[PDB]
RNA sequence: UCCCCCGUGCCCAUAGCGGCGUGGAACCACCCGUUCCCAUUCCGAACACGGAAGUGAAACGCGCCAGCGCCGAUGGUACUGGGCGGGCGACCGCCUGGGAGAGUAGGUCGGUGCGGGGG
RNA sequence: AGAGCGCAAGGGUAGAAGGGGGCCUGACUGCGAGGCCUGCAAGCCGAGCAGGGGCGAAAGCCGGGCCUAGUGAACCGGUGGU
């Protein structure tokens, strides 16, 4: 699948890849947004 | 528990009799029991892990030790196995773990086996090791009757500081090991 | 078998051949030297003797040496030797090949077969004193399909072998014929 | 706890494992 | 046989390793010319020799044809030969032993091999055993 | 099992070959690139008591006094077969007390 | 006649022979697996590309069982 | 300067496999134990901790040993930069200069740097 | 080391790149020394710096997977933000 994670409390993004079927229902991994430094992200 | 009736059988009865049949030079040559490694190769209860728990914990009653599991390697499609679902209940005991279990064995386990003429003395593989299998495992002291829902059997394992099995045949027996001769 | 030995040095390899003088070498633990022996003389000496009988080598020094033909390199394309080796002996135990003789006819050939001799010589570890010209092998009771291994030979005094005592000396084989040809090119 | 093996043929053995109420039936002494 | 499929032509370079020493039997037969001996060629010899001395001696085929001789079906250029018409061949280079005989006196193993050579393309040369071993 | 003794070598300089016996505890500041050890503070090759870790603590500061007296700093620790823990970590203790 | 294919040759091998001045961090050897390795001032990356970590001369050492390494000795 | 042991580098089998043998004063190993740190898919086997008593058997250190592996000439050749002559071709031969593998002779159960203990 | 290392092959590899477990997500942002390859375009390798982190006692290691296929100039359009 084609995926791009978004930032909480904001709207940052990054390149990524989903897999759907296989163990990939939830997706909340950490990153390094621009506005400030370091927060959590999502799926869709 | 560094004291039990079969621990000193070796110490004060079997050790000096082992120097008589061979005569060594160093005290650390006399063949020494020191490594029993029981195993349960039940591919039978492969599908459900439900019976697996009842077999291991039940195994803990006789072994008296925390039991672990061995995973399989290849892929026996012919009896339906792939990665590592297969199960073998392994539990290695040393020190006085074995000395308390082997006491329930030669004095309480073997005799109460259905028609037991004697052990099979062909089971010496060459090195100072020895092996044997069984069916009904309820031939054990703690295991009762209204607790067994299947007669799943096992096969044990014994190590010794013995090079030649002719030394093994003299060590095990002296500790109270009943063979068929 | 004696043979006049000659000393070679810088002389080009091939040019010696254009003299009928086959180049060669003698050597051992205590020696190394280039040589060259006449081909005709060599030939007559070698044929009869080969790598079993010992061949003495007379140098322009009045020297007699107890050499053995460790190896001999031949020129593929019209069997003819290019180079010879000579192993100088002393009187310490040494390995070499010894000839073979098979007396009488087996219960094979006498009935109808063919003697398939695998070796004509066996490897032995022996001193220059003892150099048996042949090792008897009573191949009388060798039925078709049987064979005599290295573990049963007429080993003379103080002559221990050098190859595996399980290695086979020879075998009695089935005679191939026309009666087979109907079944051979058939199925 | 030092178990208690009470089989039909005397031979009351004392060893080490759970519940010292091991009613054995014809052990090694028979 | 196993190997795998069709192989390349190659070149009959010199005589280098193509050459031997009689290893089995009394007499011997060896090649003077380089060439591509076929299967049915060797067969043509195998038979003849045995048809000479029925209930005679044992024959040894020292060479062996493991080179896929290729060919094309009467047309032109698409793809490489399905070949295998003649079958599989042996690279035979001058000095190479090809047929060993035994259990047969001179006049036997002499008129046996010679015949073979006449079912054979190249030129041949029967051999005794001299003494040249190794 | 000398995988650990491997990587450290490519790192930097001034190693610390910590080797602990059964009651003893050696240690070596060995400058690779030639095979030459400088200070090698011993334990039961020295004169110390017999309490392993207790003796292991002291076998660290004994290096510090011979470390700055030859001018060393690089802490480049080598952990051979032994896993970072006791008689092998109280090896760092005093050797990192200062 | 499915047989007319091949792979764009990747042009591998060594690229800086022993005794040769190499600038700060240029390439030395592009290899398949581990025919070579790092060495004094010689890092490498994903494809197994040996290069320099400094300037200096390239040199080839041979350590039998241990394999073959290629390092640089600098001058400063 | 010299000998033993310990740690650790260097060449990468001429170091290795196997055999016999010798060491417990020092040193190393085993070992006593699992209270502590700490550990096992289960087990103090490995990892780990506290320590005397016992030993050299194992592990190891050191020799002797050639049966295996390994190493392996000289000579000759094959092949061959380069030059040139013969034949229909498959090919062949000479000059110049280079020159393997294979095998033979035979070699080996090795060498040394720094640091530390010890007479 | 004839296994394994997702899949063809190859080189490679146990002195780990293979197998299990713990904690984690550097399948980072901002640049890029110097080269590999190369007609162009393109592909490729990467020391190191800054910020902010991750596993580790530390040394350190991390800009996805042992590596080499798993792909598409540009134009024209889709959604988000500054």
């Amino acid at each position: 699948l084609l995926l791009e994670c978004t930032e909480c409390k904001r709207r940052n993004y990054a390149t990524e890849k989903n897999k759907r079927n296989t163990p990939n229902k939830l997706e909340l991994r950490k990153y390094c947004p621009w506005c400030r430094k370091h927060t959590v992200h999502r799926e869709v | 528990p560094l004291d039990l009736a079969l621990k000193r059988k070796y110490y004060e009865e079997v050790r000096p009799e082992l120097i008589r049949r061979f005569g060594y030079q160093n005290v650390w040559e006399v063949p020494r029991l020191e490594k029993v490694v029981i195993n349960q190769g039940l591919g039978e209860a492969k599908e459900d892990a439900r019976i697996l728990e009842k077999a291991a914990q039940e195994l803990a009653l006789i072994t008296g030790q925390k039991p672990a599991v061995t995973r399989a390697k290849k892929s026996i499609s012919n009896f339906k196995l792939r990665k590592g679902m297969p199960i073998g209940l392994r539990v290695t005991l040393r020190r006085d773990r074995m000395w308390i279990f082997l006491e329930k064995l030669l004095n309480v386990a073997l005799p109460r086996i259905r028609d037991f003429r004697g052990l099979n003395p062909n089971s010496f593989d060459g090195r100072g090791n020895y092996n044997l299998g069984l069916r009904e495992q309820l031939i054990f002291p703690e295991i009762t009757y209204d607790m067994v829902d299947a007669l799943r059997g096992m096969d044990i394992a014994v190590v010794t500081t013995a090079e030649t099995d002719e030394e093994a045949r003299a060590l095990l027996e002296l500790l109270g090991f009943p063979f068929r001769k | 078998y004696r043979l006049k030995a000659y000393y070679r040095e810088g002389e080009k390899p091939s040019a010696l051949r254009r003299a009928g003088k086959l180049p060669g070498v003698m050597y051992n633990r205590h020696l190394n030297r280039k040589v060259y022996v006449d081909l005709v003389e060599f030939d007559k000496v070698f044929r009869q003797a080969s790598i079993h009988h010992v061949i003495v080598l007379e140098l322009p020094d009045g020297q007699s040496l107890p050499t053995l033909v460790r190896q001999v390199n031949l020129d593929k394309r019209r069997r003819r030797p290019e180079h010879v080796d000579f192993f100088v002996l002393s009187d310490e135990p040494v390995e070499m090949y010894v000839p073979l003789r098979f007396v009488g006819t087996p219960a094979g050939v006498r009935a109808g077969g063919v003697l398939q001799e695998i070796h004509r010589d066996i490897l032995v570890k022996v001193s220059p004193r003892n150099i048996p010209e042949f090792i008897e092998v009573d191949v009388s009771g060798l039925e078709i399909g049987d064979s005599l291994h290295a573990s049963d030979l007429k080993l003379p005094p103080g002559v221990e072998l050098a190859v595996s005592p399980e290695e086979t000396i020879a075998a009695v084989v089935p005679p191939e014929d026309v009666e087979k040809l109907a079944e051979e090119a058939a199925a | 706890v030092p178990a208690r093996i009470i089989c039909g043929c005397g031979n009351v053995i004392e060893t080490y494992s759970t519940k010292p109420e091991i009613y054995v039936e014809v052990c090694s002494k028979c | 046989r196993m190997k795998y499929r069709k192989q390349q032509r190659g070149r009959l370079k010199g005589a280098t390793k193509g050459g031997d020493y009689v290893a089995f039997g009394d007499f011997g037969l060896v090649a003077l010319e380089p060439a591509w001996i076929t299967a049915q060629q060797i067969e043509a010899a195998r038979v003849a020799m045995v048809r000479h001395f029925r209930r005679g001696g044992k024959i040894f085929i020292r060479i062996f044809p493991d080179k896929p001789y290729t060919k094309k079906p009467l047309e032109v250029r698409m793809g490489k030969g399905k070949g295998n018409v003649e079958g599989y061949v042996a690279v035979v280079k001058p000095g190479r032993v090809m047929f060993e005989v035994a259990g047969v006196t001179e006049e036997q193993a002499m008129e046996a091999l010679r015949i073979a050579g006449h079912k054979l393309p190249i030129k041949t040369k029967i051999v005794r055993r001299d003494a040249y071993d190794e | 099992k000398f995988r650990v003794r491997n990587r450290i070598k490519r790192t930097g300089r001034l190693r610390l070959s910590v080797f602990r016996s059964l009651k003893h505890i050696y240690a070596q500041i060995i400058d690779d690139e030639k095979g030459v050890t400088l200070v090698s503070a011993s334990s039961l090759a020295l004169k110390l008591k017999g309490n392993k870790t207790e003796v292991a603590r002291q076998v660290g500061r004994a290096l510090a006094e011979k470390a700055l007296a030859l001018g060393i700093k690089q802490v480049a620790f080598d952990r051979g077969p032994y896993k970072y823990h006791g008689r092998v970590k109280a090896l760092a203790e005093g050797a990192r007390e200062g | 006649t499915k047989n007319g294919r091949d792979s764009q040759a990747k042009r591998l091998g060594v690229k800086r022979y022993e005794g040769q001045v190499v600038r700060a961090g240029n390439i030395l050897v592009r290899q398949r697996g581990t025919r070579f390795k790092p060495g004094k001032n010689v890092g490498m990356g994903r494809d197994f590309t040996l290069f320099a970590l400094v300037d200096g001369v390239v040199e080839f050492q041979d350590r039998g069982r241990l394999g073959r390494y290629v390092h640089v000795r600098p001058l400063a």
